[PDB]
C-alpha cells in the first residue's frame, strides 16, 4: 500500500506565505513525480504543478510562476510546496497526488487534502444593518465585514425560536466576513412592538444591535 | 472540459453523465465526497479498478465521454469529475432523491437607509428550502446581467435536510440609484424564480 | 517479439590507466570485423524506444562503470564508442526510414547482431556528441499531449561547443556560435509549430531545481561542468559569439542517485573539451488549454533518455 499525507495548512492573511509538505510511504520516493493540486471551496480542481523527486525539476502551471515553488527532501522522502503572496480567492483545500508505476497521469493516488483560508489581517469589527419588511412579510438583520469567525446573532434579548433563520458567513473579496438573519413575521404585529437583533462578536466584543423600521 | 452542475436520479434507475471537450485524451472518473479527497473509480475510458461495483461504466468514443451509473445507491450520492492528464471538469453533483420534491424559497432585500447613508450599497438574495442543493444565480440590472462585486456562498443543509444559501451584490449607491430595477433569480432544476427590488 | 540480456563490444587497448578503455578490454568484447546487414524483404515492423530494454542494459553498465572507476585517485579519461552485440537466437534489428521518430511502423529494417558505435557521454539540457538527423529534426516522445514524458529533439546540424578552463581557481566558460544556434532553434520552433497545429512558441530557461539540471551539467577532462544557460533560451533572438559562464563542482549529487559527492579540485593545468550538441531535452509547460502559446523549458527525465535517444531504431527479438 502507498499512502500520502499532508500537514501544515491552516489559516494565513492576505500576502504572507504558506509551506504546504506532503510525506509519502509505500515506494520508492525517488521515482513517480508528485502532483500540487487545488480544489477550491464549491468548484472542480484545479492542478498547479508537479515536481521530480530525483534532483527537483519542477513544472508550474501558467497562473501560479513566480508564485509557487515547489521543493523536496529525500531522508524526510517528502515534498513541499511554497506560495507566497497569496489571494482571498487562494481559499481553497490543497492536495499533492500521484499516478501509477507507470509516470504520471491519471492520479490514482492522493493525499487527505488541507484546508488554507486566506483572509485579513487586522480584526475590522462587524456593522449590522437593518433589512425592513417592503410589503408574506419578512425583516431581518445583517452583519458585514467581520472578522474572525463566528458571530453569535438572536432577536430580542434571545425570545425567539419559530420563524428565526440564521445562515452561514461567506467570505468576501476584501476578506471580511458577512451574513445576514432573518425571520418571518406575519403581517399584522408591525408597529405593535419593535424588533431588534443580537449580534455578539467575541473577538471585538461589540454587542451592538439596532432596530428595523420601514 | 465541460460538465454539467448538477443531476437528479431516484434510486434504482440509471444515469449518464457526459463530459465534452476532451480532445480525445483518453478519459479518467473520479469520485469524490465532501471533505474526502477524489478517489478514481474509472480509468482508461473503459476499465474499473478493484472495489468498482459493476455499475459504474465509461466510455469515450470522441470528444464525449461519458460515465453510465445502473441502479443507483446510497454510495452514489458524490461529485463526479472527468478528467484528461492534468485536466479536471467542473463536477457534476449527483443528487439521489432521499425526500423527493422542492423548490427554493426566494427573498430579495435592497440596501439600508443607513448604508446609503454610508455611500454604500449592498443587495441581499436569500434562498432555503430547496432540494437537491444545487442551484444557480443571476444578478441582473435593469435587464442587462452583472459580473462584478457579487459573493454567493456554496449550499448548506438545514435541521430538515434541505439546503439553504445566500448571495450579496455590493454595488455603489450612484448605480444603485442609477437603474430602474435590480433582480435576483435563481435557477433550480430547470425552474427559475425571479425577485425584483426598485430604489424607493 | 522478446527482452533480452546482451553483451558489449569495444575499440579499446587495454595498455593505458584510461578508465573507459580498461573497463571495456575485459567487460566487453573487442570489435568483430565482421558486418552483415541483411534489408529484410520489405517487411513493415512498429517500434518503440520508450519501452526498449537495452536502454536498462546500458544504464547499469554506465552505473558499473562510474563505481568501479571514480574515487575521491585521478586519472583522464574519454568516451571512447561502446557496442552492443547479442548471441544466437536473440537478434537485434535495426531501422532505416530516413526520418523515424521511434514509435511508428518502418519499411527498410535491417538487422544487424551488434549496434553501431556509441560513446556513453552523460549529459543535462543538451545532448552531446551524438548521431545526428539524417534529413529533418525529429521530435520524439511517447506522445507529446504529456507534459510529463520528456520530449527528444534530434537535430540535423551538429552545433559546436567548446567549454574551456584556461590555467580565478573554478571558473570557466563555454563558447558557441551563436548565429548557427539561433538558427536552428528557429528551425525547431517551426517544426514544434507544425506539431502543435501552428502554435506560439515561447523558450524559458527551467522554473527550478538542482543545479544539474537547471543549468548544463556534463563532465569533461574528469571535472565536472556546470553551464549557465540562459543565453540560448534568450527568446528575443543577439548574432555574436556567445560566451557561456561555468563553474567546475565537487559537491555532485551522484547521477545514480545516492548523496553528495566530493573530490578534489580539479588538476592544474588547461582543460578543453569541443563538442557535438546533437540533442535537445524539452519539457513543455503543463496546463494552460486556452492559451495560445507553449512554453518549453530545458532538460528532464532520467539519464536513460540520453542512452534512448541513440537506441531509437534497434530492437531485439526472438529467431
Ligand atoms: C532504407 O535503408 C537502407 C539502409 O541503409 C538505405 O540504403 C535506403 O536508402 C533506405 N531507403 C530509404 C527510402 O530511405
Ligand atoms: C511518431 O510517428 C508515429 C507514426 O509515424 C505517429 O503515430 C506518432 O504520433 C508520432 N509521434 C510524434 C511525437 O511525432
Ligand atoms: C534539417 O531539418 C530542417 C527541418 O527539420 C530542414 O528544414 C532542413 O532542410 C534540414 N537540413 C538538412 C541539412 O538536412
Ligand atoms: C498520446 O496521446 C494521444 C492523444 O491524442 C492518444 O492517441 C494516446 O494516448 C497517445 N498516442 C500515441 C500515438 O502515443
Ligand atoms: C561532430 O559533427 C561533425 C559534423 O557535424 C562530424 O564531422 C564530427 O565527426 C563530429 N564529432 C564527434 C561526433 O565527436
Ligand atoms: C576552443 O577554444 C579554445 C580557447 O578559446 C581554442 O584554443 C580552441 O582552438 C577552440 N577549439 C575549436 C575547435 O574552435
Ligand atoms: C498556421 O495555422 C494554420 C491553421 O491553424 C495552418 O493551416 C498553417 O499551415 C499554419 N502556418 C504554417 C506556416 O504552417
Ligand atoms: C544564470 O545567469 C542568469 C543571469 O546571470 C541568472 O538567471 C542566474 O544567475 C542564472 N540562472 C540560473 C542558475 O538558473
Ligand atoms: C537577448 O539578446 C538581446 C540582444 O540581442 C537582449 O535583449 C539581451 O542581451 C538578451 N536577453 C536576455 C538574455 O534575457
Ligand atoms: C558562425 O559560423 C558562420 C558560418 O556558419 C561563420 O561566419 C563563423 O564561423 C561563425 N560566425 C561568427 C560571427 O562567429
Ligand atoms: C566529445 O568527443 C570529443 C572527441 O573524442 C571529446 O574531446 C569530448 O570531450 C567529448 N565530449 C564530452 C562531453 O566528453
Ligand atoms: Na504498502
Amino acid at each position: 500500500h502507498v499512502q500520502l499525507v499532508q500537514s501544515g495548512g491552516g489559516v494565513k492573511k492576505i500576502g504572507a506565505a504558506v509551506r504546504i509538505s506532503c510525506e509519502v510511504t509505500g515506494y520508492k520516493f525517488m521515482d513517480q513525480l508528485i502532483n500540487w493540486v487545488r480544489q477550491a471551496p464549491g468548484q472542480g480542481l484545479e492542478w498547479m504543478g508537479w515536481m521530480n523527486p530525483t534532483y527537483g525539476q519542477v513544472n508550474y502551471s501558467w497562473r501560479f510562476e513566480g508564485r509557487v515553488t515547489m521543493t523536496r527532501d529525500m531522508d524526510t522522502e517528502t515534498a513541499f510546496m511554497e506560495l507566497r503572496g497569496l489571494r482571498v480567492d487562494d481559499t481553497a483545500v490543497y492536495y499533492c497526488a500521484r499516478g501509477p508505476s507507470g509516470e504520471n497521469y491519471p492520479f490514482h493516488y492522493w493525499g487527505q487534502g488541507v484546508r488554507v483560508v486566506v483572509s485579513s489581517p487586522s480584526t475590522k469589527g462587524p456593522s449590522v444593518f437593518p433589512l425592513a419588511p417592503s410589503s408574506t412579510a419578512a425583516l431581518g438583520c445583517l452583519v458585514k465585514d467581520y472578522f474572525p469567525e463566528p458571530v453569535t446573532v438572536s432577536w430580542n434579548s434571545g425570545a425567539l425560536t419559530s420563524g428565526v433563520h440564521t445562515f452561514p458567513a461567506v467570505l468576501q473579496s476584501s476578506g471580511l466576513y458577512s451574513l445576514s438573519s432573518v425571520v418571518t413575521v406575519p403581517s399584522s404585529s408591525l408597529g405593535t412592538q419593535t424588533y431588534i437583533c443580537n449580534v455578539n462578536h467575541k473577538p471585538s466584543n461589540t454587542k451592538v444591535d439596532k432596530r428595523v423600521e420601514p | 472540459l465541460t460538465q454539467p452542475a448538477s443531476m437528479s436520479a431516484s434510486p434504482g434507475q440509471s444515469v449518464t453523465i457526459s463530459c465534452s471537450g476532451t480532445r480525445h485524451i483518453i478519459s479518467a472518473w473520479f469520485q469524490q465526497y465532501p471533505g474526502k479527497p477524489p478517489k478514481l473509480i474509472i480509468f482508461d475510458d473503459d476499465k474499473r479498478p478493484s472495489g468498482v461495483p459493476s455499475r459504474f461504466s465509461a466510455s469515450r468514443p470522441g470528444d464525449t465521454a461519458s460515465l453510465t451509473i445502473s441502479n443507483v445507491q446510497p454510495e452514489d450520492e458524490a461529485t463526479y469529475i472527468c478528467n484528461t492528464y492534468e485536466f479536471f471538469g467542473g463536477g457534476t453533483r449527483l443528487t439521489v432523491l432521499s425526500q423527493p420534491k422542492a423548490a427554493p424559497s426566494v427573498t430579495l432585500f435592497p440596501p439600508s437607509s443607513e448604508e446609503l447613508q454610508a455611500n454604500k450599497a449592498t443587495l441581499v438574495c436569500l434562498i432555503s428550502d430547496f432540494y437537491p442543493g444545487a442551484v444557480t444565480v443571476a444578478w441582473k440590472a435593469d435587464s442587462s446581467p452583472v459580473k462584478a462585486g457579487v459573493e454567493t456562498t456554496t449550499p448548506s443543509k438545514q435541521s430538515n435536510n434541505k439546503y439553504a444559501a445566500s448571495s450579496y451584490l455590493s454595488l455603489t449607491p450612484e448605480q444603485w440609484k442609477s437603474h430602474r430595477s435590480y433582480s435576483c433569480q435563481v435557477t433550480h432544476e430547470g425552474s427559475t424564480v425571479e425577485k425584483t427590488v426598485a430604489p424607493t | 517479439d522478446a527482452d533480452t540480456t546482451l553483451f558489449c563490444a569495444s575499440d579499446a587497448k587495454a595498455h593505458e590507466t584510461e578508465v573507459h578503455n580498461v573497463w571495456a578490454t575485459h567487460a566487453c568484447v573487442p570489435t568483430d570485423p565482421n558486418p552483415q546487414e541483411i534489408h529484410l524483404e520489405n517487411v513493415t515492423e512498429n517500434f518503440n524506444m520508450w519501452k526498449n530494454n537495452m536502454v536498462e542494459q546500458m544504464q547499469e553498465d554506465v552505473i558499473s562503470l562510474w563505481d568501479q572507476s571514480l574515487q575521491p585517485p585521478k586519472i583522464s579519461f574519454d568516451p571512447i564508442p561502446i557496442h552492443y552485440c547479442t548471441p544466437a537466437g536473440y537478434v537485434i534489428l535495426k531501422c532505416n526510414d530516413k526520418n523515424f521518430n521511434g514509435t511508428g511502423p518502418c519499411k527498410n529494417v535491417s538487422s544487424v547482431q551488434c549496434t553501431h558505435g556509441i560513446k556513453p557521454v552523460v549529459s543535462t539540457q543538451l545532448l552531446l556528441n551524438g548521431s545526428l538527423a539524417e534529413e529533418e529534426i525529429i521530435i520524439r516522445s511517447e506522445n507529446l499531449t504529456n507534459n510529463a514524458k520528456t520530449i527528444i529533439v534530434h537535430l540535423n546540424k551538429s552545433v559546436e561547443i567548446n567549454c574551456t578552463r584556461p590555467s580565478d581557481i573554478r571558473k570557466a566558460y563555454c563558447e558557441i556560435n551563436g548565429t548557427k544556434w539561433n538558427k536552428v532553434l528557429k528551425q525547431v520552433t517551426e517544426k514544434l509549430k507544425e506539431h502543435f497545429n501552428n502554435k506560439t512558441i515561447i523558450f524559458q530557461p527551467p522554473s527550478g531545481g538542482d543545479l544539474e539540471i537547471t543549468m548544463h551539467s556534463f563532465n569533461c577532462r574528469g571535472e565536472f561542468f556546470y553551464c549557465n544557460t540562459t543565453q540560448l533560451f534568450n527568446n528575443t533572438c543577439c548574432n555574436g559569439t556567445i560566451t557561456l559562464p561555468c563553474k567546475i563542482k565537487q559537491i555532485i549529487n551522484m547521477w545514480q542517485g545516492t548523496g553528495q559527492a566530493m573530490y578534489a579540485p580539479p588538476i592544474d593545468g588547461k582543460i578543453n573539451c569541443v563538442s557535438n550538441i546533437t540533442g535537445i531535452l524539452l519539457t513543455r509547460d503543463g496546463g494552460a488549454n486556452n492559451t495560445s502559446n507553449e512554453t518549453f523549458r530545458p532538460g528532464g527525465g532520467n539519464i536513460k533518455d540520453n542512452w534512448r535517444s541513440e537506441l531509437y531504431k534497434y530492437k531485439v527479438v526472438q529467431i
